[PDB]
């Protein structure tokens, strides 16, 4: 019997089914770029999206069901969900470094300028403008959500939890209808390199961080959360902010400062 | 407005995190959450080192901000002494 | 109950002995790509009679002794074996994800594997840089395998750095402060900051060479307005912090080897230890380019990278010569685990000074992409990290498996390696400072002489390995149980016996404040 | 619970030393001549 | 009780090196291989135009 | 100010060690020059200048393409 | 809806001694079965796909 | 060219080339002492059987680790970085040559006047004439005049290469799409080689670089003949 | 006497010469004779004799600083067992050689190395110190 | 910080606490023989009475053993320490390593 | 530093109510009046074959391999040009 | 008959230390002299020497007797 | 350390068989390819 406070995991097939996922996921890409067939990837894919959903499942039953989120516990999980949102934030620096130095030093291939010769941007003030009102807006709600859950009240968290989702979707609705009307694409050269694997990642990004909302929204319809232990809305408004502040950095860089 | 709905801990939290709650209201600490505050460490007055068994690893921080930590098994008895400053521990199995 | 303990584990231990058995594999596998390289050198003219798979076995050397060999010993081997043993804590923090940090390395060595046997194989040298390991030089699955074995090791990383990091910072006794935890504890938390800040950018760089060589972007295509050069900083962004990663847990567990085998109780200037390995983890961000220096920067980026680089000597210097305090008076046991610190010690430190050297950017312009460079760095890892990987196995061995090795065979295993990688390495010096390149398959005949006692080197080195291999046998075939260790008042790792159970402070150490 | 002690915290077994020689030989010597027949391989494919 | 290596250290040592000069001697000097000196004072040089 | 010429100057607009720039810059000017210059009736001789430091500086290749793509109509810098 | 987590609580707590990715009841095994075959199938299949592509074919 | 057993640099070719072996010489100095002090210190250490095993305080010592190692790496930088900003410094050239990598041979342009261009690639082992250097003579040499001060502008028209001349102190990186530039200086006539220095695909190990150095009027004749 | 794996977490004896004075006697359990050993050290020491005080060491301690401090003939085993080990991979070069390594190519020839040298004496090589440095070119021999 | 004759003194009153204990003469021994110095005989006296004290006449003998390892290759420091504390010796009944054969291998 | 409010004394649900609906959620609805008054298309471009743009280094591992994946053929045109 | 004399007791690493510090600094002294005598200084006078009465033509028609130059026969 | 005598002593003949048979499983397999090297050039 133990007589600290922390957490001895029960023996779990999921890092086993996690890992081999990878490799589905990996070798599937690469029959995909080379020997054209999803086969390998749709197999990785769904392997991947099953262990996500056991393992975090497995954790929610250790910790709303079974009790091992001690304070101390509830504690390391904090600092790995800032450590987790940090290596995120150097993730997509690697792609900001991309965009200043190309856009920065135009190439004479480009015509020496930017934006390129025969790159016509996208107005900042349409629709990127909406989607960073859009933005800003649900992390407001989400805030509003935290303080309604920390005071004890149901119906109000999960009404502005489900505002915050509805902003998350209309947000990648917005982007998704802006990638159709782009009149540029990804083999536009490294305007297109830059502004569609970094808004592209975004976009991936705001779609996770909107999955993991709904996850709290509906942990919440079932009283997971008590009003003062609820760290996996803590973490989903924590990345959700950071997803936040992600888009502000590219719709300054890229959009405007870019156009 | 507000209105209820969401469970407090009081009601809500189960197995080793109500245990650790329930401690930490009565003022106790089962679980180790604390650093144990040390005594003048006589023989007469030791530190009393309690175990949930008949010998328990102590790490005796000889002065204030020592690096060096001095690890050493505490059995049950007669009180022992860190090697090196020589300040008394005495087990409370129980 | 096999499945359940190995595949399915939540256990430092058994995931530390699961990295361990990985990196000695991969361990031979880089040993046998290191011999092909030096057996196509070791005579002037070709043996392959192919030097796309010359350039496929150095790309793969490089790889798996960086990603599979050194980093799965030290983080995940010792690292997980020891961390929490010496912090008096129950696990990790999070038992399950470092099972996960396991298993991706299999797959991502099999992703390296399947690259080398599909087309041609990934001939690009470890750095990957475009266009030559774009989609017109290197067509086809190899390149596109290689970046994604990559991108499962950094995956494997990160998790693990994340799980080091709150290990230590959140699971000391609540007395201890992080001023009183062992300096192999505060290695591996600093080599943790590195991987988690450095990895990503990697991936990063690697994703955009995915994408130009799949999706039709042109992050470093001059054609669509990119940049090769962009390539390099993003490589090398990671691959500075890389290097001080591969080196810092050695730092940590020669501080206890040379502690232990002095009879100290403690390492001497602990405090300027910290500071010297947080210096140079700080440090290790803002040095990158001098990997560039004949790339064509300007004149006044030349100027700063050359001088920020020469300044981690004064931290790593810290760190020699507090070693060497820590000998000092001491009671010198010569054990095998003491002879392996002792040559890390001067070995590191000819290393460490011929890269002073190449910091020099005027110098480097000669030196840069010759085997004085190979030279360099042969001496910080070969006789550096391995050293540090050897000392530690055979000083933690019985803590580890509960039984002896035979110290004479041990002694005799690093008599040979010492010899083996002197020669191997030491040449290599004349060979850049004359001009010979790296990288290649063939040499002009002048320089025929240095490369045969190269060559003849690396031989001596593989029956060093050979002799390791029986040299476990045999401690296992005998079985001497463990008995009395010394030193335990310094070295908790050793307090629960050996090996230690399954669980260990289960009840935690009792450490009061006062 | 599972096995503790020398010879029984490990995934392979040390019960026989010959056996064990046997697997050892298996294991290291399959990593060592792996990169010999990755370069039999592509040289004999062309 | 005498151990091991007083029992055979000398005879290691003796063998080992006897051994060890005589093999490195014969592969060095005996089969072919070519170490390429420096010409410097060993070769007179030839026209070669 | 006329002939003598060797090769191109030191140009302190491009000090450093990449002079993709200062090619192009001259590249630029040259065709510049020479469209101001047959269009008003006058003589492209007076262009003559940029003509000798681009023709020293640029590769061949880069040159020919440039060319070609302005015979194209795909020449991406503004002439 | 109404809060059934003591419910959950009893349930996960039960002492049957089985571990927590089993301990919903028969449908965890199915789901873990049909995962594990996919995953350990998925990559049988990948090393067929190796071999196949480590040769020369088209 | 190197020679056989060489320890050290090529002979200089070049001033800049010499400034750097006497820099050279200055670090190794450097180098080898902290090595051999180390060494030594390291067998001072093990050879006593006297002992101390107290605390030792660090405070005093470490400040003599720090100050003088930070006043070497000083006497160090000092004659690196003259080098770095001589070697960077104006010094207006006479010629300017281009050189383009490519997999696996170099071509050479020198349009300062006429459109001359060649490509340039190893001799074949098994057409060596005798006395040739096996891996280093290349069929057209890159001739040029003897003391000028000659700008090398170098690119690619395929993967990376890097063009390299150790006795002149050289090496330049041929990166597509980007025109990198470096002086050359040869203060005697002859032949000066050097091989591709960044790997480049299966033949990095054969694309050499040969420069013929000789009076001017000689080069002004070869560059007309080779129109 | 007889230390056991389960004896782990007790004080332990060492022989270690910086620890003269071990945390427990090398032997707790005394026969009939040694406890009246113990008895008789209570008396005057000049009463016990040679062989009982050094039975009275040997109860307390293992071995001697002399004994455990005793050099060993080791080190001819590990030298030249290194030094069979290092002639065995000469073998391992010799095979190498002979069965692996074809010719060399043809201008290791020694006519083609005379005529190279001189070819690299007439473009004077080095000719500052490497090589044609060392070569005369007014008396067209080697420098002495 | 403290005069040598300070420290001597110090450790003279250590070993002549007469209710030291066991732990306390190895506490005492094995502290001393980490410092850079032997130890004086006026310590090495107190240290041997203390041994007498305890009724330990194994400890006497092996404190003389460990005087003359802490004089390393300084071969007249023990033979001195030794001659100095004969009279010790003599009172007490202890005899040295050597009188014992202990000195050899 | 801001713009002007006031609010504040032990902030709550309350205040990030008023804000939610007072504020964030007016500024969305502005923002998306003034989206669907500039929507409507554009003009697109003569076609230039820029070769730095429409860049094909490999074919598209879907379609026929030169359609990028949200290909809209109103305003995105192909290597050779717009399509009919 | 005669007693032994007090030897010093006290402090013997340190003074070791600090005696063979000083020698290690001595020797580092005498081989950076070495070293500018033997390499340094050696390689100055070596170039100086060699360009001093150094003809550029007459080594070129040397090496043009000698055939080694495509450029110039 | 200390530590109990060998519980299965390996004796200098079986070191002889163990050290043999694991230099064999290095050297056979990779001295076979590089012995039949010309034979996979040829092809
Ligand atoms: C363990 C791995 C490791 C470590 C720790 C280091 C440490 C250092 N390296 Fe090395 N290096 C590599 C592995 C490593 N390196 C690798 C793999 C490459 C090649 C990458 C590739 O291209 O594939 C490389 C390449 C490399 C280059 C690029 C050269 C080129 O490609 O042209 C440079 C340039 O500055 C460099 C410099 C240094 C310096 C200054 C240190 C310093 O951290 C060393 C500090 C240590 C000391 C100085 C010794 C101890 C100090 C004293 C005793 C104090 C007194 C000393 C002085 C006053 C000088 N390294
Ligand atoms: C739509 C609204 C929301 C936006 C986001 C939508 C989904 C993005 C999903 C994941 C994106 C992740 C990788 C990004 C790669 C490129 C996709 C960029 C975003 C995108 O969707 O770009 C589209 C192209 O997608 C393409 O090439 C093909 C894209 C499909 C194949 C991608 C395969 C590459 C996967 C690489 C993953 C590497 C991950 C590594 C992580 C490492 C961590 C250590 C743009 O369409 P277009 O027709 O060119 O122009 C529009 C013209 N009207
Ligand atoms: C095309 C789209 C493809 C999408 C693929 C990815 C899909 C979406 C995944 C979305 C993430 C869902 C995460 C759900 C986690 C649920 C478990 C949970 O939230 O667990 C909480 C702990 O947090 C925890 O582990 C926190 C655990 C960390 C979770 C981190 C999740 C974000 C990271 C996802 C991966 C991003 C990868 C991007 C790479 C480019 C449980 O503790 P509490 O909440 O305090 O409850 C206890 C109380 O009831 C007691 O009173
Ligand atoms: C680890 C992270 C992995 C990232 C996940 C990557 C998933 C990639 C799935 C891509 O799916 C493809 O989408 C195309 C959309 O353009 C389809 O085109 C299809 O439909 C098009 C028209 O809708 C036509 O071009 C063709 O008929 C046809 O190829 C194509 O078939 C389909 O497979
Ligand atoms: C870099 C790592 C390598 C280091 C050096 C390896 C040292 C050599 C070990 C011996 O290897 C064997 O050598 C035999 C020759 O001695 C080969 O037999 C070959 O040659 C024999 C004699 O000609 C024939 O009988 C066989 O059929 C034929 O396979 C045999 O296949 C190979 O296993
Ligand atoms: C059913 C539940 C009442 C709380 C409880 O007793 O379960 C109520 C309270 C808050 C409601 C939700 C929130 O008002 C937010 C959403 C509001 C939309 O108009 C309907 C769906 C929507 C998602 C609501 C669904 C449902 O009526 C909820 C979830
Ligand atoms: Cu061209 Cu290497
Ligand atoms: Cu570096
Ligand atoms: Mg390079
Ligand atoms: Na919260
Ligand atoms: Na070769
Ligand atoms: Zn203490």
């Amino acid at each position: 019997h133990q007589t600290h406070a922390y957490h001895m995991v029960n023996p779990s097939p999921w890092p086993l089914t996690g890992a081999l996922s990878a490799l589905l996921m990996t070798s599937g890409l690469t029959m995909w770029f080379h020997f054209n067939s999803m086969t390998l990837l749709m197999i990785g894919l769904t392997t991947n999206m099953l262990t996500m959903y056991q393992w975090w499942r497995d954790v929610i039953r250790e910790s709303t069901f079974q009790g091992h989120h001690t304070p101390a516990v509830q504690k390391g999980l904090r600092y790995g969900m800032i450590l987790f949102i940090i290596s995120e934030v150097l993730f997509f620096t690697g792609f900001f470094w991309a965009f200043y130095h190309s856009s920065l030093a135009p190439t004479p291939e480009l015509g020496g300028c930017w934006p390129p010769t025969g790159i016509h941007p996208l107005n900042p003030l349409e629709v990127p403008l909406l989607n960073t009102s859009v933005l800003l807006a649900s992390g407001v709600s989400i805030t509003w959500a935290h303080h309604s859950l920390m005071e004890g009240d149901r119906k109000h968290m999960l009404q502005a939890l489900f505002i915050t989702i509805t902003l998350g979707v209309y947000f990648t609705l917005l982007q998704a209808s802006e990638y159709y009307e782009a009149p540029f694409t990804i083999s536009d050269g490294v305007y297109g390199s830059t502004f569609f694997v970094a808004t592209g990642f975004h976009g991936l990004h705001v779609i996770i961080g909107s999955t993991f909302l709904i996850v709290c929204f509906f942990r919440q319809l079932k009283f997971h959360f008590t009003s003062n232990h609820h760290f996996g809305f803590e973490a989903a408004a924590w990345y959700w902010h950071f997803v936040d502040v992600v888009w502000l950095f590219l719709y300054v860089s890229i959009y405007w400062w870019g156009s | 407005a507000s209105g209820g709905g969401v469970p407090t801990d009081e009601e809500q939290a189960t197995g080793l995190e109500r245990e650790v709650m329930l401690a930490a209201r009565k003022g106790q600490d089962p679980y180790n959450i604390l650093a144990p505050k040390a005594t003048s460490g006589t023989k007469e007055d030791p530190n009393l080192v309690p175990s949930i068994t008949n010998k328990r690893i102590v790490g005796c921080i000889c002065e204030e901000d020592n690096s060096t930590v001095i690890w050493f098994w505490l059995h049950k008895g007669e009180a022992q002494r860190c090697p090196s400053c020589g300040t008394h521990y005495k087990l409370v199995p129980h | 109950m096999f499945i359940n303990r190995w595949l399915f584990s939540t256990n430092h231990k058994d995931i530390g002995t699961l990295y361990l058995l990985f990196g000695a594999w991969a361990g031979m596998v880089g040993t046998a790509l290191s011999l092909l390289i030096r057996a196509e050198l070791g005579q002037p003219g070709t043996l392959l009679g192919d030097d796309q798979i010359y350039n496929v076995v150095v790309t793969a050397h490089a790889f798996v002794m960086i990603f599979f060999m050194v980093m799965p010993i030290m983080i995940g081997g010792f690292g997980n074996w020891l961390v929490p043993l010496m912090i008096g804590a129950p696990d990790m923090a999070f038992p399950r994800m470092n099972n996960m940090s396991f298993w991706l390395l299999p797959p991502s060595f099999l992703l390296l594997l399947a690259s080398s046997m599909v087309e041609a194989g990934a001939g690009t040298g470890w750095t990957v840089y475009p266009p030559l390991a774009g989609n017109l030089a290197h067509a086809g699955a190899s390149v596109d395998l290689t970046i994604f074995s990559l991108h499962l090791a950094g995956v494997s990383s990160i998790l693990g750095a994340i799980n080091f990091i709150t290990t230590i910072i959140n699971m000391k006794p609540p007395a201890m402060s992080q001023y009183q935890t062992p300096l192999f504890v505060w290695s591996v938390m600093i080599t943790a900051v590195l991987l988690l800040l450095s990895l990503p950018v990697l991936a990063a760089g690697i994703t955009m060479l995915l994408t130009d060589r799949n999706l039709n972007t042109t992050f470093f295509d001059p054609a669509g307005g990119g940049d090769p050069i962009l390539y390099q900083h993003l490589f090398w962004f990671f691959g500075h912090p890389e290097v001080y990663i591969l080196i810092l847990p050695g730092f940590g567990m020669i501080s206890h080897i040379v502690t232990y085998y002095s009879g100290k109780k403690e390492p001497f200037g602990y405090m300027g230890m910290v500071w010297a390995m947080m210096s140079i983890g700080f440090l290790g961000f803002i040095v990158w380019a001098h990997h560039m220096f004949t790339v064509g920067m300007d004149v006044d980026t030349r100027a700063y990278f050359t001088s920020a680089t020469m300044i981690i000597a004064i931290p790593t210097g810290v760190k020699v010569f507090s070693w060497l305090a820590t000998l000092h008076g001491g009671n010198i046991k010569w054990s095998p685990a003491m002879m392996w610190a002792l040559g890390f010690i001067f070995l590191f430190t000819v290393g460490g000074l011929t890269g002073i050297v190449l910091a020099n950017s005027s110098l480097d312009i000669v030196l840069h992409d010759t085997y004085y460079v190979v030279a360099h760095f042969h001496y910080v890892l070969s006789m550096g990290a391995v050293f540090a990987i050897m000392g530690g196995f055979v000083h933690w061995f019985p803590l580890f498996s509960g039984y002896t090795l035979n110290d004479t065979w041990a002694k005799i295993h690093f008599a040979i390696m010492f010899v083996g990688v002197n020669m191997t390495f030491f040449p290599q010096h004349f060979l850049g400072l004359s001009g010979m390149p790296r990288r290649y398959s063939d040499y002009p005949d002048a320089y025929t002489m240095w490369n045969t006692i190269s060559s003849m080197g690396s031989f001596i080195s593989l029956t060093a390995v050979m002799l390791m291999v029986f040299i476990i046998w045999e401690a296992f075939a005998s079985k001497r149980e463990v008995l009395t260790v010394d030193l335990t008042t310094t070295n908790l790792e050793w307090l629960n016996g050996c090996p230690p159970p399954y669980h260990t402070f289960e009840e935690p150490t009792y450490v009061n404040l006062k | 619970h599972y096995e503790e002690g020398p010879g029984k915290n490990i995934p392979f077994s040390v019960e026989n030393k010959w056996r064990l020689l046997a697997m050892m030989t298996l294991f290291f010597g399959s990593g060592f001549a792996a990169p010999f027949f990755i370069v039999r391989h592509q040289l004999l494919k062309k | 009780a005498p151990d091991f290596h007083d029992k055979y250290g000398n005879a290691v040592l003796a063998s080992g090196a006897t051994f060890c000069v005589a093999v490195w001697v014969y592969m060095a000097t005996q089969i072919g291989i070519e170490w390429n000196p420096s010409p410097v004072g060993r070769v007179t040089p030839k026209e070669w135009r | 100010k006329i002939k003598n010429y060797q090769t191109a100057p030191f140009d302190s607009r491009f000090p450093n060690q990449n002079q993709t720039r200062n090619c192009w810059q001259n590249y630029l000017d040259f065709h510049r020059c020479e469209k101001a210059m047959t269009a008003k009736g006058g003589d492209v001789s007076v262009c003559e200048w940029y003509r000798r430091v681009y023709k020293s500086l640029c590769p061949i290749s880069w040159v020919s393409t440039w060319d070609d793509r302005r015979a194209e109509g795909t020449f991406p810098g503004k002439i | 809806f109404e809060n059934r987590v003591a419910e959950k609580q009893k349930l996960f707590q039960e002492d049957n001694g089985l571990p927590v990715h089993l301990k919903g009841g028969a449908t965890d095994n199915i789901l873990y079965r049909v995962t594990m075959t996919l995953c350990l199938g998925g990559t049988l299949y990948s090393l067929y796909c190796l071999g196949w592509a480590s040769f020369p074919h088209k | 060219m190197a020679y056989p057993m060489q320890l050290g640099f090529q002979d200089a070719t070049s001033p800049i080339m010499e400034e750097l072996l006497h820099f050279h010489d200055h670090t190794l100095m450097i180098v080898f002492l902290i090595s051999s002090l180390v060494l030594y210190i390291i067998s001072l250490m093990l050879t006593t059987k006297l002992t101390h095993t107290s605390t030792m305080d660090a405070q005093e010592v470490e400040t003599i680790w720090t100050i003088l190692p930070a006043i070497i790496l000083i006497l160090i930088a000092l004659p690196s970085l003259r080098i770095l900003y001589m070697m960077d410094e104006i010094n207006n050239p006479s010629l300017t040559v281009k050189t383009m990598g490519h997999q696996w041979y170099w071509s050479y342009e020198y349009t300062d006047y006429e459109d001359l261009s060649f490509d340039s690639y190893m001799i074949p082992t098994s057409e060596l004439k005798p006395g040739e250097l096996r891996l280093l003579e290349v069929d057209n040499r890159v001739v040029l005049p003897m003391e000028m001060t000659i700008r090398m502008l170098v690119s690619s028209e395929d993967v990376l290469h890097s063009w390299a001349v150790p006795s002149l102190g050289l090496k330049t990186d041929a990166i597509p799409g980007r025109l990198n530039q470096t002086t050359l200086m040869s203060s005697r006539p002859g032949l000066y080689y050097g091989q591709c220095s960044e790997i480049c695909g299966s033949n990095h190990s054969f694309m050499p670089i040969v420069l013929e150095l000789v009076p001017l009027k000689y080069f002004e004749k070869w560059s007309a003949s080779m129109l | 006497s007889v230390v056991k794996s389960e004896d782990y977490a007790l004080p332990s004896y060492v022989d270690r010469r910086d620890y003269p004075l071990p945390d427990v006697a090398h032997v707790k359990n005394l026969s009939a004779s040694q406890k009246a050993l113990k008895e008789k050290e209570k008396a005057s020491w000049s009463s016990l004799s040679i062989d009982e005080k050094v039975e009275l060491y040997r109860l307390k301690f293992k071995e001697s600083f002399a004994e455990m401090n005793r050099s060993t003939n080791e080190w001819k085993t590990v030298v030249g067992a290194a030094m069979f080990f290092i002639g065995f991979t000469a073998l391992l070069l010799i095979w190498e050689k002979h069965y692996v390594y074809g010719p060399i190519p043809h201008t290791f020839e020694e006519e083609w190395v005379a005529k190279q040298t001189k070819r690299m004496l007439d473009m004077k090589v080095a000719p500052i110190q490497g090589f044609s440095a060392k070569w005369d070119y007014d008396k067209n021999e080697w420098k002495k | 910080h403290e005069t040598d004759e300070e420290f001597d003194a110090r450790w003279v009153t250590y070993f002549n606490k007469p209710d030291i204990d066991a732990w306390e003469l190895r506490k005492g021994m094995n502290t001393l023989v980490g410092y850079d110095l032997v130890p004086e005989p006026k310590i090495i006296d107190a240290a041997l009475r203390a041994c007498r004290r305890l009724n330990d006449f194994a400890s006497a003998v092996r404190i003389l053993e460990v005087v003359k390892d802490k004089a390393g290759p300084h071969k007249e420091i023990y033979p001195y320490v030794i001659q100095e504390l004969r009279p010790t010796l003599n009172e007490l009944g202890i005899s040295t390593p050597e009188e014992l054969g202990l000195d050899k291998v | 530093a801001s713009a002007a409010k006031g609010d504040h004394g032990g902030t709550g649900a309350r205040t990030w109510r008023f804000l939610t609906f007072g504020l964030a959620l007016p500024s969305v609805a502005l923002c998306t009046l003034n989206s669907w008054l500039h929507s409507g298309h554009r003009e697109r471009p003569a076609f230039i074959p820029y070769h730095h743009l429409r860049i094909r280094t490999k074919p598209f591992s879907w379609g026929d391999g030169n359609h990028t994946f949200f290909h809209n053929p109103r305003v995105n045109p192909l290597p050779t040009g717009y399509e009919k | 008959s005669t007693a032994l004399a007090k030897p010093q007791m006290r402090g013997l690493l340190a003074r070791r230390l600090r005696f063979h510090i000083v020698g290690a600094f001595m020797v580092s002294l005498g081989f950076a002299t070495f070293y500018k005598f033997a390499v340094a200084e050696k390689r100055k006078k070596a170039y100086a020497d060699f360009y001093r009465n150094y003809d550029s033509m007459k080594d070129f028609e040397e090496m043009r007797k000698a055939g080694i130059f495509q450029s110039a026969k | 350390i200390t530590a109990k005598p060998a519980k299965t002593p390996t004796s200098p003949k079986e070191q002889a068989i163990g050290l043999s048979v694991t230099f064999l499983s290095f050297l056979l397999p990779a001295g076979w390819v590089l012995y039949h090297l010309d034979n996979y050039k040829k092809s």
